[PDB]
């Protein structure tokens, strides 16, 4: 009944920019500290963005920073991953899901991880 | 007086992660915590007081073995008949092989590999929540549950793995 749902990935040449955006509907959002993770052929997964369940704070990974927005629309209930100046080694499956400290159940952790949205940045 | 056995080994739990930290890493009330805990939200809370205390530190590993160090004590001072209920609560809350004798060992495997993940331990926000599924408490009785914090996003995983571990004992 928890479903988040991942849009907005494709192709673009580096030094390009995409807005990924993230669907959610299942539970009180607003209530929800959000990530946006990626994962990349052979590489695990690895933590990109962090929103804060309002917007006030936020957090980067290292090798994004710069480049990279998290944002959220608390009415639309959706977050957005702002990607500028991509790279070719950005090309990943991107994830929104819920905070590791704000997930409900780490049983059923996957409810509150969406099925992704791929980003292939070319030379 | 089957719950007061779960409840006191929560506040027994409680005790040993809150010394553990002082004694196995240099954690105090008034340590800065890299991450605060801005909220604990319980989405069934059928009786579980829920409290935030910071006992901040630095070191991470420490503060991780540490929680390891707390849980298995106030697992074999239990009872064995008592330690017989973990398995269920193992893959009730952790989806993972059961076990009353290796136990220890699986929580071990685990906070090692989930705790020590990038996408937890390079999550740095510096106010997180904390949200648990469904929470029990004695008809008279509150389940007395503190969020200790670490400031570490590992410590912090750690101590909510074992939340969801002592959460979902208050099933009872």
């Amino acid at each position: 009944q928890v479903q988040l749902v991942e849009s907005g990935g494709g192709l673009v040449q580096a030094g390009g920019s995409l807005r990924l955006s993230c669907a959610a509907s299942g539970f009180i959002f607003h209530n929800f500290d959000m990530g946006w993770y990626r994962q990349a052929p052979g590489k695990e997964r690895e933590f990109v963005a962090a929103i804060s369940d309002n917007g006030r704070s936020t957090y980067y990974a290292d090798s994004v920073k710069g480049r990279f927005t998290i944002s959220r629309d608390n009415a639309k209930n959706t977050v957005y991953l702002q990607m500028n100046s991509l790279k070719p080694e950005d090309t990943a499956v991107y994830y929104c899901a819920v905070a590791w400290l704000s997930i409900p159940d780490l049983a059923e952790w996957y409810d509150y991880w969406g099925q992704g949205t791929q980003v292939t940045v070319s030379s | 007086g089957a719950a007061a056995s779960i409840q006191t080994t929560v506040n027994t739990l409680s005790e040993r992660i809150s010394s553990k930290l002082e004694q196995e890493a240099n954690a105090s009330a008034q340590t800065k915590c890299d991450i605060e805990i801005g909220n604990f939200y319980i989405r069934q809370n059928h009786g579980c007081n829920i409290t935030v205390k910071n006992m901040c530190s630095a070191d991470a590993d420490a503060q991780l073995d540490a929680v390891l160090s707390a849980a298995t004590e106030t697992y074999s001072g239990l009872t064995p008949e008592q330690k017989a209920y973990v398995p269920a609560m193992f893959t009730a809350a952790l989806n993972i092989q059961t076990s009353v004798n290796t136990v220890v060992r699986d929580f071990e495997n685990y906070v090692k590999q989930t705790c020590n993940s990038s996408a937890v331990v390079d999550n740095k926000l510096k106010i997180q929540n904390v949200i648990i599924d469904e929470c029990y408490g004695a008809p008279g009785s509150p389940t007395n549950l503190e969020f200790i914090n670490t400031g570490s996003s590992k410590g912090n995983c750690a101590i909510k793995a074992l939340m969801q571990l002592t959460t979902k004992a208050t099933t009872q």
